[PDB]
């Protein structure tokens, strides 16, 4: 129920990994952003400098994130196609942490992957439908807009489209067609409901990786599991504390007792993480292979 | 819900 019992004998990575290979931790949520990626060359929206956020200029938008937002997509969609042409990988290699959530799946402990990363990088890295919640969609196909025809392109079509600065056109119905994301004012998907209701019923830890928890209803995932559960962050800074003005994370107040943020690269945490487990050799063979493979393509 | 920032 909604007792706040103290599961973790310590709130440090170390208490963490004892947790994981103890007989209560079965099942693991992981909940994912932009941050997981970012050492895969795609830049997120909150970092200084890199993120999108600081470089939208010559765009001249109102704001910064009018050009991920869907009623502005519709009245002028050249913009964004613009800006995915700017962005998009010659390279789609997923990262360190992608990798360990594929350990994860391996060792049976993975529940779900929750992302809001629309690159593709999970499935890439192996996580398949009975696993992955893409709650913002992908880019991995793409549909017509019209609501008596929505053919589906695949992502080789949509790329060819977006590097020869052509507004992509449906060859059967000749209307837009728009990559399978999810947008700012567009709803998400039927099984990003479906599943958190069924999956936040019986989790045992959730491992936060590369995320401001700023985006909604994603962010509120965090407040789903049961008030003993767990809550490892792995990210560059704190984030999903309740703001002192406005469930949320609790690190460091006097009555902090499940969550652990450790600070740095998601990268790192990972690697850090899997050799308390005695999984560092497995993730460093399996991204070491699997990089190989990726640039012998 | 939509998604909201
Ligand atoms: N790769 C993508 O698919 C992609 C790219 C750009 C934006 N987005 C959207 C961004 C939006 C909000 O997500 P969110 O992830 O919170 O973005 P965000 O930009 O608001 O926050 C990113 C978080 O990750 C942190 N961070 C960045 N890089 C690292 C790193 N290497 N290691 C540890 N921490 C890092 C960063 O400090 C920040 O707290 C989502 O809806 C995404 O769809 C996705
Ligand atoms: C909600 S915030 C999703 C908006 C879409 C973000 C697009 C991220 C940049 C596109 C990079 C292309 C990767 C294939
Ligand atoms: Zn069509």
């Amino acid at each position: 129920g909604s007792q706040k019992e103290r599961l973790l004998d310590e709130l440090t990575l170390e208490g963490v990994a004892r947790y994981m290979q103890s007989e209560r931790c079965r099942r693991v949520i992981c909940l994912v952003g932009a941050g997981i990626s970012t050492s895969a060359g795609i830049p997120d929206f909150r970092s200084p400098s890199t993120g999108l956020y600081d470089n939208l200029e010559k765009y001249h938008l109102p704001y910064p994130e009018a050009i991920f937002e869907i009623s502005y997509f519709k009245k002028h969609p050249e913009p964004f196609f613009a800006l995915a042409k700017e962005l998009y990988p010659g390279q789609f290699k997923p990262t360190i942490c992608h990798y360990f959530m594929r350990l994860l799946k391996d060792k049976g402990l993975l529940l779900r992957c929750y992302t809001q990363n629309i690159d593709t990088l999970e499935r890439i890295a192996g996580l398949e439908q009975e696993d992955l919640v893409e709650a913002h969609g992908t880019f991995y196909t793409s549909h017509c807009v019209s609501a008596s025809c929505r053919h589906e392109y695949p992502l080789s079509w949509m790329k060819e489209k977006i590097f020869s600065e052509v507004t992509p056109k449906c060859e059967d119905c000749q209307s837009l067609v728009k990559p399978d994301i999810v947008f700012f004012g567009e709803s998400l998907p039927a099984r990003f409901f479906s599943c958190m209701q069924s999956d936040f019923l019986k989790v045992d830890l959730l491992l936060v990786m590369g995320t401001s928890l700023q985006v909604q209803p994603f962010a509120s995932l965090i407040s789903k599991a049961p008030l003993s559960t767990p809550r490892l962050l792995i990210n560059k800074e704190k984030a999903g504390q309740s703001d002192p003005f406005l469930g949320g994370m609790d690190f460091d107040s006097k009555k902090a007792y499940r969550d652990v943020a450790w600070l740095g690269e998601c990268d790192q945490g990972c690697l850090a993480l899997a050799e308390l487990l005695g999984w560092k050799k497995e993730l460093e063979d399996l991204v070491r292979r699997e990089h190989a493979s990726i640039d012998a393509q | 819900p939509k998604k909201t920032g």
